[PDB]
Parts: structure tokens; C-alpha cells; sequence
RNA sequence: CAGGUUGUACUUCUUAGAGGGACUAUUGUGCAAUAAGCCAAUGGAAGUUUAAGGCAAUAACAGGUCUGUGAUGCCCCUAGACGUGCUCGGCCGCACGCGCGUUACAAUGACUGGCGCAAAAAGUAUUUCCUGUCCUGGGAAGGUACGGGUAAUCUUAUUAAUACCAGUCGUGUUAGGGAUAGUUCUUUGGAAUUGUGGAUCUUGAACGAGGAAUUUCUAGUAAGUGCAAGUCAUCAGCUUGCGUUGAUUAU
């Protein structure tokens, strides 16, 4: 699993959270409808923060929600995506 | 009236001298009756730059000589006959001052 | 009223004309094209597949503004820098194959024209009466849609 | 008033064995006389011996530095052949306004 | 009418309560009320011009400061705009009335002057000036952003945003900025 | 997107290609790059030939997709591919074309340096001794015997 | 963190000190709850004009020199 | 003989040159032959509108201002396109209105920003054989 | 029409060099009488 | 470092010395005089002499 | 909104020539003996002697060059010569030790696509120099089809790159990075093999921001970013200049 050279070394022993590139149909819908879960503001980062989903994937999940008149874009640049969950984050399971 | 448009070109290594020819060529042409002169026009001053490492043997710090040779080109246009020009070119213009002439109708 | 391309960010317009040539597929994506060969000398092959359309698409926008521009110039005018690696980046010229084709195709389309007058650039490409009209329509269509964004 | 000339005059005197100081004096006096506003002479070389040496003789004004340097100053320098080696002779005549 | 910042942030939404910072900041002026933080101004010319600089222009400047990567305000104006949007989406406050507070807090009030005599390194009690205080505050704030921002998917407009917030709070556990702000005073309070 | 249906099985984390070429799950073209023979842009070519989705993840391609590639490489020129996109071109004065495979490549070289070891050409001898050939400068260059010629990842 | 930050302003900029030739010595006047008016001669570091305002975290001080 | 009702104002910033023509009309804004909305740094676009707003849709609505700019860099040109507007609006009021109205607008702009009327003096500073750049130099090992 | 046209730059530099040629020529041979300089007026007719 | 070369001072001194009556309390007017009054090669230097010479004028409006 | 014209029309833009303009000016503290002057504010294109340079005193360093010199003293060589020429090697040889630098460790980023923003330089005797238009090649590069210029007229008022908008990648020594190496193709040159340079597909190393030390650097300055010019048949990682983007801290 790890063959990288002279990289291990005294310091941080921070296991890299295993983000995934696949989402099962059993969670597909359920998660798209639940934006209020990733904090108020939704950026490429936050999305990965709560869901273990790498940006590239996260975007589609954003554009998707953006499409489902569920989220509004604040600003969109190079890697800075600022999205606001319309109505207000009022979801606490 | 056999009118010939004459082009007076003056190119020179230094401004001192080329400005005298220009200044006086017009001074002299305006004063003739068969004359029509387009103001003395000054082309853009071309500068030849030569940067040289001073010292002959490459020792001691970096010393550079920035040498310049400026070339001013002035152009004057004339409405005259063929004798009229040779009448106004009768100056006493400094050395190294090239004067070229073009005749059209 | 009415609007010309000068009234529409073409980055936006090309995104429009690129398609008008798609639905109409008046063209015919040459061989070497799809045959993967990014323009100039770069890294990866283009990503968007219709780059062929986009290139021409804008090439029209370019010619509609700078009439008489040439192959080797547009070749430059597209804008490209090269990471030679250790040696710094030098400015780079584009590709003359895809480029010269696009002009020929736009000519068959009755949009481009080869001027046989100006003795400097004899045969350079220029917009045509019919050709440029087609453009203003796309433009005005976009123009009106922008004003439509109440 | 011409330095290019005076150097030759000096170049001549030196090859005719006229001692240095006596030499330079004649040219310098003669130069000032002609209307110079300041004159100087330099003579680097094996001045009567082993090592090299640089002799300087100056009279009146002189413009060491400035842009006017090249305007009010004339400078010519010559090589003088000896069965010794070489003599350097520089002449700085400073012209009158 | 009043020219809001980035088009959506009233300047008069803030006021400098403390007298210290009143002249050593920009929110307050008519000339300061700018839409864009880009002025290509001519500050840094006399020996106190820096003052008249619209506080955020200063932030942007101090922000494009790492070598190779930086030297281009163009972008930096962005990283700062997004960061303001992001700070708003969290406390929905006039993000200037946030960044501003942070500037007032993150500035150490005390420092130690290294005065060594024949090998021995002694120090004394020194009170930190206002201009110096603000400068330190911003320098500090930004300084930290890059800290985490490195090999992180977290972005400067995010790192910075997250910083300006806690920097206003005085949250000594969430602001590389205020950490020193405290330590510098502490260590300084020791050397004094 | 990445709207997978049967997680753990409707996907294959690791695919086997040309011997030891194990593949990573991320993006298909790029995944291919691990193969000692394919690279950044060659992967992209492959997908246009096999009409396979590029943007799509890696491993969402059956064994059919896998063989399409093993033989695509065996006689690439057959599927098309202009002679000038190949790794190897005109070998040993006869063998027309090929496309240096993960394992093929490794030995092809072992044979060419052998081709030269016997010949004893300068460039050849150079490889033997173990020194850059073209890079000429030896004064400052690669000291403490850095990476010589022919490089293999590990 | 309960500090006694008495705000004081600059009365007169004395001179420069600390051969580090960067420190500044200044005469202050106070404006705070505790006392007020009391004048001190404190040592600053950094940009400072006449009349600024500085938060002293210790009114019991006032080192000094002028030679 | 002729005599159009026009004003010719210019702006400049480190080589950036702004040709601004002002004629009376209905509020046109041409920059190199296009609407302001299309300048390159969508950002700085605001900078150019600063003069417009600072004065009021009034003065802009009555006239047609056409500008052409071929300065040096994206940022600089914008500064000139800016400076031309400001100089022109004022320049118009000088010969075509009460000299008093000019004074109003001049101080009006001056008060907000000088870069609309003044000229950003500084240019570039020439290199020196003393080193690699304008004021930097070849390293210097001492020891 | 004097033979070949030449960059007023190119032809001028040629002019100067020629003058400096003359200077070495004269000074080196006229090493008897006070030599000074040379006012050279060149015409496609008479140098 | 705005100090005056001796020459600059001598000039202003001697100018004022000869033309006091004529000299004004205005630099520009005086500069014109100084130029019409003598040989000042550098246009710039002329000013310096006048700018300073004018200064002296205001110090004589004192007497010492 | 582009294009063509035309007028003894105009100069704001451009050119360059005359002449303006700052001198430390006006105002108040410090100086204060009167002072020279120093400070701050205002006006100002411009106030650190405005900015950047050129020039550079007396002595001297037995500094460096006799391999730049038809500048030389002395001493060397002299025809199987240290003269001159020719063929082929070498100055780049590698265990290593130093010194300028180039590229980078990446999301303030890389890659794909889009986008009329620049300056300064250069340029031919016939094709031999700059090269525009056009044709052919995937491409470097070819052809000679149509052409201007020995230059504010022609390559050009434009072919920079950073920047900006969109898209892909998404922390993963992944390829960020590109060294090393392998066929192919192309240009310079009689000749390139001890890779001239350039294109293609692969190969894909150290590097994860660097110890003791240590160098320049206060404003359109540092930095980054490209462009020229010298050298030059071909070769820049050097040099000398040029412009764009453009700040922290001091005073
Ligand atoms: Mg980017
Ligand atoms: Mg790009
Ligand atoms: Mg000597
Ligand atoms: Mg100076
Ligand atoms: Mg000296
Ligand atoms: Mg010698
Ligand atoms: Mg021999
Ligand atoms: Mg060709
Ligand atoms: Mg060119
Ligand atoms: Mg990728
Ligand atoms: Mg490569
Ligand atoms: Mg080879
Ligand atoms: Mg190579
Ligand atoms: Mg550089
Ligand atoms: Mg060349
Ligand atoms: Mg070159």
C-alpha cells in the first residue's frame, strides 16, 4: 500500500482520510438532499471535510444540488467555490 | 509653370550642424517667390548603441562603457522648378551632413 | 434594436457559434484532428472534443475583427507559452495544419473570403456580406438574451 | 594651442637628449605663451633607471573633471622609442574661453 | 449614494471605538470607501503614507507575499473577496466589521528589544506603537493562513476567512496569529 | 458521475494488465500510465480507439476493456495509430514497428545495450561503465553516483 | 485574562535610544479609569507621532536616559 | 471650414495612453471600440465606473464618450481609460459650459481620487551593469 | 542613383570608421609636421 | 542637503551688491533681472543664484 | 460598429526642435546670535541636491594585461622552427572540493480551452538580412505561389508572458518536477557521432521548502514575468538592455 521513498519520517502520523470516488445508489439521493450537513457555507473543501468526497466528485454533487434549485452560488473561481444552501441550514436529523 | 515637388533629406551624426541646414534651407526657400515649402519635419532620432566592457584584459570588476551615436534625419518638401532648388542649396553646410534629393511632379 | 459582436464578450459568443456549426455540421472534422495532436507543442491532448468547432468558431470572430490577418500570425495570436524545462519559457507558434484548414472550411461556408486586391497580403481571409451577417445574428441573439436577464 | 602638435615637439626634444624638466618647461611655457589657459604634461616610463616612474609637470589652470573636461581640454599622447623600452608622453592643453 | 465594498458591504457599517486606531486605519475616510481594493496608490512614499491605505488594500498586499507564487495583486484581490463572502456566510456580519476587529486584536501591545552586552543577550520592556501594531496584526494574520494552507485542499480564501474570524474572537487556540500576539507579550512580560 | 450501483462488487479496485501492471482507481487514462510503456497522452489515445470513457473512473471497465488494451498494444498499428506515436520504430534493421510493452520494453533495452556491449561503440561503452552519454559534462554533474542511464520506478 | 490596560497618549517625543537605533522614548499622558493625567516617560518601538494613543500594560514603569 | 462640438482628453499611466473623445448625446461608453462591460480584468472594470458614479448618472446620460486605449498593461490601461473619462467630463464643461461647473467636478474628483486628473508620474527605472537587474547585483562571497 | 542603398545606420557607421582610417593613415605617415585633424566632406562626386 | 556652493552665494551676494535698488521680493522677477544682468551659463544655476539672492533680500528687510 | 476617401482643415494623442518650469517657493515650530541650515504643512508633473547615470583630485596598490595591438626593452625559436598551413584529437576528460546561476518541491497550483493589453531593440550587393500574404506537412519544417523594406514608410503600431473567465485533476514524490535514457523525424554545417539546435512516443531520478553560515535590497525599487540586443552557420541556462504584473518594513 505504501512504497513511497524517504517520505515517512519523524513528524505527523496523520492517516490520510480515505475519500472515495464512488457513491452507491442507496446513498445517492439521500446525500444530495442533505446539504445542511456540511456547515453553512459549501466549498470544494467543506464538502470533502464532512463527506470524504474529493473535490472533483464534490463539484458534481454541488452542481447537482445547484441544478436541483436547492443551492445558490456565491462566487466561483479556480478552486474557490462558494455555495449557500437556500432557505437556511435547518437540518439536524 | 513646370512645378516639381522636391524632397530634401538631411541626415547627420550630430544635431548642431543638421539644425543649421534645416533652419537656413527654409529661411532661404520661404524668401523666394517660386517657392512652396512643407515645414521642416523631424523624423524620429535613431540611436546606435554600443555597450563595451572597458578594460582590455578581463580583470577587475565589471566596467561597461555605453557609447552612443545619434543620427537626426530631417525632411523638407519643396514646390519649385529645377533651377530654384540649386539656388537654395547654395549654402556652406558643415561636413558629414548628407543631403539627398527627390524630384517628382 | 440590434447588436454586433463588439457588444458581446466573444468568450461567450464562441460558446454559441461553436454549436451553430454543430447542429448544422456544415463542416467535417478532418483526419489528423481526432487523431490526437494538441495544438503546437504542449502536454496533454485537448479535453473538450469539439475543440475543432470552437477553434474555427472563434477564428471567425477573429477574422471579423482583424481582416487580412494571416496563417502564421493567427498561429501566434492564439497565445502559447512553452515549459522547455530547465531553459526558461519561450513564446510558441501554433499549428498550421488545423489552422489553414479552418480558413478553407469557413470559405466554403461563404463566410471567409480571399481578397485578390491588396497587393500586400494577396489572398488573406476576410468577412463576407453573407458571412458577417450570420455573425451579427448570433451576436444579437446573445445580446438580446443578456438584456433578457431581467 | 594644439596639443597634438606640442607632443610631437616634445617627442622631438626627448629624442635629441634634452633633459626632462628642461624639456617640459619649454613646451609648457611655449603653450601658455600661445594663450593656453592651463597646461599639464605627463611622462610615464623608465625615467633614467630601473623601475618605472611617472613624471608630472603642471602650469596654471586645468580642468580635471566634468563634462566641460572634453570641451576646454585638448589631449594627445605619443610613444617615444628608446633603445631603453618606451616613453609615454601625454599633453593636456587647456584652451581659453 | 454610498459605494459598498465589492459591491455589497457598507463601510459606515463600522466605526473605530478605540481612539488608538482611529487615524491608523482606513474604514473612516470618504476617500477610503472604495469598490475595489486596487488603487495602485502611491503610499509608502512619505514616512507615514501607509496610513491612508484602505485597510484591505493592505491585506491584499501583505497577502501576495510569498516569492515565486506571489507578486500579482490581480489574484490576491480575489482570495480576499471570496474570503469576505465566506466570513459573511458564517457570522453574516459586515466582514469589514470583522476583519477590522481582528486587526485591533491580533496586534501585540508589548515586545522586547534585544540589547546584548558582550555576549549576554538581555531584553527590556517596550510598548508597541499603533502603526506598528496594525502592521504586525495583518502580517501575523496572513502569516498563519499559509501555514496550514500549504499541502491542503483548504484554500487561502478559506484559511484566511477562518482566521479573520477567530482573530476577532481572541480564540487563543484557533489563530496562529493571536498565539504569538499572546506569547510575544508573555515572553516580553518576562524579559521586562 | 460516480453513481455506482453495487459498490463492493460493481467495481474492481485493481485490474491486471501486462504482467505486473496493477491499476489504481481514480481515472482510466491516467491509471494506464503506470504501465511501463503508456503515458500521460498515450492513455488518452487508447480511449479514443476503444471508444472508452476517459472522464470516467478507473476499473469501471470489464476484462473486455482490459484485453482491448493488451492486444491494442500487441499490434497497435492494426487499430490504426500513425507510425509516429509509437515508442519503438524500425528495430534491428528489419522488425518494422512495435509499442514497447511493460515487459517487452525492459528486455528490448537489455538487448540493445547488449547490441552495443559487443559492438564497443563509445555510446555503447559509456552505458557499460555507467556514465551519461550525451550529457557530456562530468566535472560537477551527477556526483555521488546519482541515477545513471535507463530509469526504472520503484 | 484580566488585564489593567490603561490607555495613554503621547505628550512629547523625546529622542531615540537602544543603539539598535530604532527604539523611541516618549513622554505620555494618561486617560483611563484608574488614575489619569499622570505623566510617564515610556519606551516605544515602531512608528509613532505626537498625540497617538498607546495601551500600557503596566503603569508602574518609566525607565529613562538622555545622553 | 468646420467645427464639431467635441472635446479631446487624454489619460496616461506608465505608457498607458487614453484617447477620450466627448461629444453630446445619450450616454455612450466606448473603450477601444466596445462597451465597458467587456474590459479584460472584470475586476478593475469598477475602477472605471468610479468617476461615473462619483458624479452621477446625470452627466453621463447626456453625453456620448468614445475612448480608445492602447497603453501598456491590462491594469495600467484601465487607469488611463479612467483618467481620460475624468479629464474629459471636466474638459467638456470648460469650453462647452459655465467655467464654474468645471470647478465643481474637478474638486469633486480630486477629493475622491487624484489618479483621475493627475498623472501617475513614475515610469520604469533602467537597469545597471552593476548586476542582474535595476538595483540588484551579482552575489558577493566575502569570508 | 549611387550603387547600393544603405541603412543610414550602416552607412553612417561606415562613414565614421573610414574617418578613423584616415586618421591612422595620416598621423602615421605625416609624423613630421604638426598633424591635427581632418575635415572630410564626402560627395558622391568628390571626397 | 540643500546647501549653496560658494559660487552660488558669491553671485547672489554681488548681484544684490550692485543692483539692490532694482531687485524685488519676487524670485521670478529677480531671476529675470539676474539673467539680463549677467553671465549665468546654466539656466538652472541662474535660479539657484536668484532663489538664494532673493532670500538675502528678505534678510536685508531686516538689516543685519 | 467597422472600411474607403477627401480637405493648401487641425493638433489633444505620436514625433522632435525652440522656450518655458524648481530656486528648495508660501506658511509656522527647532536651530537661532545674525547664520548656515533642519522639520511639517499647502501649492505643485516634479521637492531624498527631483530620479537614474556619465565624468571622475593628489598619492598609490612592485593589482592586471607583453595572448588586442605594425606600442616596444631584454631573452628565447629559426626550416625534421615556438613562422606558417593540413588531417585528426583537446580544452566539456571523472572519486571528489569550491563559486556564479537555471528549474523545483505544487492548489496563492498544474493541464485544456478562450481572451485585439506592452517596450526596446535590430534587418540585404543577385535568392545571400527582417520577413508579411499563400501552398504543403501531425509536427519541427518545408515550397517558392504573390509581395514590402537597404526603413516612423516593409516585417508593425502589431505575435510577448505573468494576469483575467471557463473547464479537467483533487493531495495522491500522483507528476507537481522534470534530470537520465531509447528508437524515429527535422533543420545549420564539407563533417555533428564525445547527443549543435529543434519535433514525436515512451522512460520519469533527487526534491516534500533545505544545518553552520551567508548576498543583494527601500518604489514602479524587491519579486515574478516574458521581449530584445552581443556572441552567432548553428548553440543560451551568461551578459547588456526593455516592458507588463506589482507588495511587506523602514525613513
Ligand atoms: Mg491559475
Ligand atoms: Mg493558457
Ligand atoms: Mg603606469
Ligand atoms: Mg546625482
Ligand atoms: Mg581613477
Ligand atoms: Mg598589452
Ligand atoms: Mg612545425
Ligand atoms: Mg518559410
Ligand atoms: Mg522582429
Ligand atoms: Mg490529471
Ligand atoms: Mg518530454
Ligand atoms: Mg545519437
Ligand atoms: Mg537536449
Ligand atoms: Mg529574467
Ligand atoms: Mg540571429
Ligand atoms: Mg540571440
Amino acid at each position: 500500500k505504501k512504497g513511497g521513498k524517504k517520505k515517512w519520517t519523524k513528524g505527523k502520523a496523520k492517516d490520510k482520510v480515505n475519500h472515495a470516488v464512488f457513491i452507491e445508489k442507496k446513498n445517492v439521493e439521500s446525500i444530495i438532499n442533505n446539504p445542511s450537513k456540511v456547515g453553512k457555507v459549501l466549498t470544494v473543501s467543506t464538502v470533502v471535510e464532512k463527506l470524504k468526497v474529493n473535490g472533483s466528485l464534490a463539484r458534481q454533487l454541488m452542481r447537482t444540488m445547484a441544478d436541483r434549485k436547492l443551492v445558490e452560488k456565491v462566487a466561483k473561481n479556480g478552486n474557490q467555490w462558494v455555495y449557500s444552501v437556500i432557505g437556511g441550514v435547518k437540518e439536524d436529523k | 509653370v513646370k512645378k516639381v515637388r522636391v524632397r530634401i533629406t538631411l541626415t547627420c551624426k550630430n544635431l548642431k550642424s543638421v539644425e543649421k541646414a534645416t533652419s537656413e534651407i527654409v529661411s532661404r526657400a520661404k524668401k523666394t517667390e517660386q517657392v512652396e515649402v512643407k515645414g521642416p519635419v523631424r523624423m524620429p532620432t535613431k540611436t546606435l548603441v554600443i555597450t563595451v566592457r572597458k578594460s582590455p584584459c578581463g580583470e577587475g570588476s565589471k566596467t561597461w562603457d555605453r557609447f552612443e551615436m545619434r543620427i537626426y534625419k530631417r525632411i523638407i518638401d519643396l514646390t519649385c522648378n529645377v533651377p530654384d532648388v540649386k539656388t537654395i542649396t547654395n549654402f556652406r553646410i558643415d561636413p558629414g551632413v548628407e543631403i539627398e534629393l527627390t524630384m517628382t511632379a | 434594436s440590434f447588436f454586433t459582436v463588439k457588444d458581446v464578450a466573444a468568450a461567450d459568443f464562441i460558446r454559441e457559434y461553436a454549436s451553430h456549426l454543430k447542429k448544422a455540421n456544415k463542416l467535417s472534422i478532418p483526419e489528423f484532428t481526432q487523431w490526437t495532436t494538441t495544438s503546437v507543442a504542449r502536454e496533454l491532448a485537448p479535453q473538450d472534443s469539439d475543440w475543432v468547432y470552437i477553434r474555427t468558431a472563434a477564428l471567425a470572430r477573429k477574422v471579423y475583427l482583424k481582416p487580412h490577418t494571416g496563417i502564421s500570425t493567427l498561429k501566434h495570436i492564439f497565445g502559447s507559452n512553452k515549459d522547455r524545462g530547465n531553459l526558461r519559457n519561450k513564446h510558441q507558434a501554433c499549428h498550421g495544419k488545423i489552422l489553414r484548414w479552418a480558413l478553407k472550411s469557413l470559405e466554403d461556408l461563404k463566410i471567409i473570403r480571399k481578397d485578390k486586391n491588396s497587393a500586400t497580403k494577396k489572398f488573406s481571409r476576410v468577412i463576407t456580406k453573407e458571412g458577417m451577417t450570420e455573425l451579427n445574428r448570433i451576436a444579437t441573439q446573445i445580446a438580446i438574451k443578456q438584456r433578457q436577464a431581467k | 594651442l594644439c596639443a597634438s602638435a606640442q607632443v610631437e615637439a616634445m617627442n622631438y626634444k626627448l629624442l635629441k637628449d634634452v633633459p626632462v624638466r628642461l624639456a617640459a618647461n619649454y613646451i609648457i611655457k611655449s603653450v601658455i605663451q600661445d594663450g593656453a589657459k592651463g597646461c599639464e604634461i605627463i611622462i610615464s616610463g623608465k625615467l633614467k633607471q630601473q623601475r618605472a616612474k611617472t613624471m608630472k609637470f603642471k602650469q596654471g589652470y586645468m580642468i580635471c573633471t566634468g563634462q566641460p573636461k572634453n570641451d576646454y581640454i585638448d589631449v594627445a599622447v605619443r610613444h617615444v622609442f628608446f633603445k631603453q623600452g618606451i616613453m609615454g608622453v601625454k599633453v593636456k592643453i587647456m584652451l581659453p574661453y | 449614494t454610498q459605494p459598498k465594498l465589492f459591491g455589497k458591504w457598507n463601510y459606515d457599517e463600522v466605526k473605530i471605538q478605540d481612539p488608538c486606531f482611529q487615524n491608523y486605519i482606513a474604514c473612516t475616510t470618504t476617500k477610503s470607501q472604495v469598490f475595489v481594493p486596487h488603487t495602485a496608490g502611491r503610499y509608502q512614499v512619505k514616512k507615514f503614507r501607509k496610513t491612508q491605505c484602505p485597510i484591505v488594500e493592505r491585506l491584499i498586499g501583505t497577502l501576495m507575499f510569498h516569492g515565486r507564487n506571489a507578486g500579482k495583486k490581480a489574484l490576491c484581490i480575489k482570495v480576499v473577496k471570496n474570503a469576505f463572502e465566506i466570513i459573511h456566510l458564517v457570522t453574516g456580519r459586515n466582514p469589514l466589521e470583522v476583519f477590522v476587529g481582528a486587526v485591533q486584536n491580533a496586534g501585540p501591545r508589548e515586545d522586547s528589544t534585544r540589547i546584548g552586552t558582550a555576549g549576554v543577550v538581555r531584553k527590556q520592556a517596550v510598548d508597541v506603537a499603533p502603526m506598528r501594531r496594525v502592521n504586525l496584526a495583518i502580517y501575523f494574520i496572513i502569516k498563519g493562513c499559509r501555514e496550514s494552507a500549504f499541502k491542503s485542499m483548504r484554500s487561502i480564501a478559506e484559511t484566511l476567512a477562518d482566521e479573520i474570524i477567530n482573530a476577532e474572537k481572541n480564540n487563543t487556540q484557533s489563530s496562529w496569529a493571536i498565539r504569538k500576539k499572546d506569547e510575544i507579550e508573555k515572553v516580553a512580560k518576562g524579559n521586562r | 458521475m460516480s453513481f455506482v450501483i453495487e459498490k463492493e462488487s460493481d467495481f474492481k479496485y485493481i485490474h491486471r494488465i501486462l504482467n505486473t501492471n496493477i491499476d489504481g482507481k481514480r481515472i482510466t487514462p491516467i491509471a494506464l500510465t503506470g504501465i511501463r510503456g503508456i503515458g500521460r497522452r498515450f492513455a488518452y489515445i487508447i480511449c479514443k480507439v476503444l471508444k472508452i470513457d476517459p472522464n470516467a473512473r478507473a476499473g469501471l471497465l470489464t476484462e473486455d476493456q482490459c484485453n482491448k488494451i493488451t492486444d491494442l498494444i500487441a499490434d497497435p498499428e492494426a487499430h490504426g495509430i500513425p507510425t509516429w506515436l509509437l515508442n519503438r520504430i524500425n528495430d534491428f534493421k528489419d522488425g518494422k514497428n512495435y509499442q514497447m510493452a511493460s515487459n517487452t520494453l525492459d528486455t528490448k533495452m537489455r538487448e540493445d545495450l547488449e547490441r552495443l556491449k559487443k559492438i564497443k561503440s563509445h555510446r555503447g561503452l559509456r552505458h557499460f561503465w555507467g556514465l551519461k552519454v550525451r550529457g557530456q559534462h562530468t566535472k560537477t554533474s551527477g556526483r555521488h553516483g546519482v541515477v545513471c542511464g535507463v530509469v526504472r520506478k520503484n | 485574562n484580566t488585564e489593567e490596560t490603561t490607555k495613554a497618549r503621547i505628550m512629547d517625543v523625546l529622542g531615540k535610544t537602544g543603539s539598535r537605533g530604532g527604539i523611541t522614548q516618549v513622554r505620555v499622558v494618561l486617560i483611563s479609569g484608574k488614575e489619569e493625567g499622570r505623566q510617564l516617560i515610556r519606551n516605544v518601538k515602531g512608528a509613532c507621532r505626537v498625540g497617538d494613543v498607546l495601551e500600557l500594560m503596566e503603569c508602574e514603569r518609566e525607565a529613562r536616559r538622555l545622553r | 471650414q468646420q467645427k464639431p462640438q467635441l472635446v479631446q482628453t487624454f489619460g496616461r499611466k506608465k505608457n498607458a495612453v487614453a484617447v477620450a473623445s466627448v461629444r453630446p448625446g445619450k450616454g455612450l461608453l466606448k473603450v477601444n471600440g466596445s462597451p465597458i462591460d467587456m474590459i479584460n480584468p472584470q475586476i478593475l472594470q469598477a475602477k472605471i465606473y468610479e468617476p461615473i458614479l462619483l458624479l452621477g448618472q446625470q452627466k453621463f446620460a447626456n453625453l456620448d464618450i468614445r475612448i480608445r486605449v492602447r497603453g501598456s498593461g491590462y491594469t495600467s490601461q484601465v487607469y488611463a481609460i479612467r483618467q481620460a473619462l475624468s479629464k474629459g467630463i471636466v474638459a467638456y464643461h470648460a469650453k462647452y459650459v459655465d467655467e464654474n461647473s468645471k470647478r465643481e467636478i474637478k474638486e469633486q474628483l480630486m477629493q475622491y481620487d487624484r489618479s483621475l486628473l493627475v498623472a501617475d508620474p513614475r515610469r520604469m527605472e533602467p537597469k545597471k551593469c552593476g548586476g542582474r537587474g535595476a538595483r540588484s547585483k551579482m552575489q558577493k562571497a566575502y569570508r | 542613383k549611387t550603387t547600393r542603398a544603405i541603412n543610414k545606420k550602416k552607412k553612417f557607421v561606415a562613414d565614421g570608421v573610414f574617418n578613423a582610417e584616415l586618421h591612422s593613415f595620416f598621423s602615421k605617415s605625416l609624423q613630421d609636421a604638426g598633424y591635427a585633424g581632418i575635415e572630410v566632406r564626402r560627395t558622391p562626386t568628390k571626397t | 542637503g540643500r546647501v549653496r556652493t560658494k559660487t552660488v552665494k558669491r553671485a547672489a551676494k554681488s548681484l544684490i551688491e550692485h543692483y539692490y535698488s532694482k531687485l524685488t521680493n519676487d524670485f521670478h522677477f529677480n531671476k529675470k533681472i539676474l539673467s539680463e544682468v549677467a553671465q549665468v551659463p546654466s539656466k538652472r544655476l541662474r535660479n539657484k543664484i536668484a532663489g538664494f539672492a532673493t532670500h538675502l533680500m528678505k534678510r536685508i528687510q531686516k538689516g543685519p
